[PDB]
RNA sequence: AAAAAAAAA
């Protein structure tokens, strides 16, 4: 197991840029930026395959949320089956995040609860929109994270923490 | 980095407790 | 107010 998904890429990020970025973690087997079949438009993500699993782990541990062409990358172990992303089991939503909190800070704090598959502070032109997500490997980790962190002050601003809800599910419950 | 304070403990910083 | 993601070989 030595394949990383590298997402949230700027459309103009190339394979070469990714090699330059990831190469210091150790020798690379191959790198593929995924593209639309005919127009070749980047799909906003890539696979980076290391020769050594320890090297892939180092890169994930060390280079996550680093900026390439002005946008922080989001690295995961490759998991092409989207069923867990779809089910949201273990996935949590955080709101009223002070704008001083970035991806790395959110990751460092929440990883105390358990191993994180993926997390993200959402950003636009003005920076953090003040909300984000953290998807834990286990649902027990998510539950502890919610129980502990909901209603807490994070850098002086009170957060909501709760199970992630998809747009359809949320518009259902709000009516 | 992120500082965690608890409103139901008068806003006491509990950042170290949470991490362990 | 705020509710992601991934189309390889």
């Amino acid at each position: 197991m030595a394949s990383l998904y590298v997402g949230d890429l700027h459309p103009d990020v190339t394979e070469a840029m990714l090699y330059e970025k990831f190469s210091p973690a150790g020798p690379i087997l191959s790198i593929r930026v995924c593209r639309d079949m005919i127009t070749r438009r980047s799909l906003g993500y890539a696979y980076v395959n290391f020769q050594q699993p320890a090297d892939a782990e180092r890169a994930l541990d060390t280079m996550n949320f680093d900026v390439i062409k002005g946008k922080p990358v989001r690295i995961m172990w490759s998991q092409r089956d989207p069923s867990l992303r779809k089910s949201g089991v273990g996935n949590i939503f955080i709101k009223n995040l002070d704008k001083s909190i970035d991806n790395k800070a959110l990751y460092d704090t929440f990883s105390a609860f358990g191993n994180i598959l993926s997390c993200k502070v959402v950003c636009d032109e003005n920076g953090s929109k003040g909300y984000g997500f953290v998807h834990f490997e286990t649902q027990e980790a998510a539950e502890r994270a919610i129980e502990k962190m909901n209603g807490m002050l994070l850098n002086d601003r009170k957060v909501f923490v709760g199970r992630f809800k998809s747009r359809k599910e949320r518009e259902a419950e709000l009516g | 980095t992120i500082r965690i304070r608890d409103p139901n403990q008068g806003g006491k910083d509990i950042t170290e407790e949470i991490m362990s």
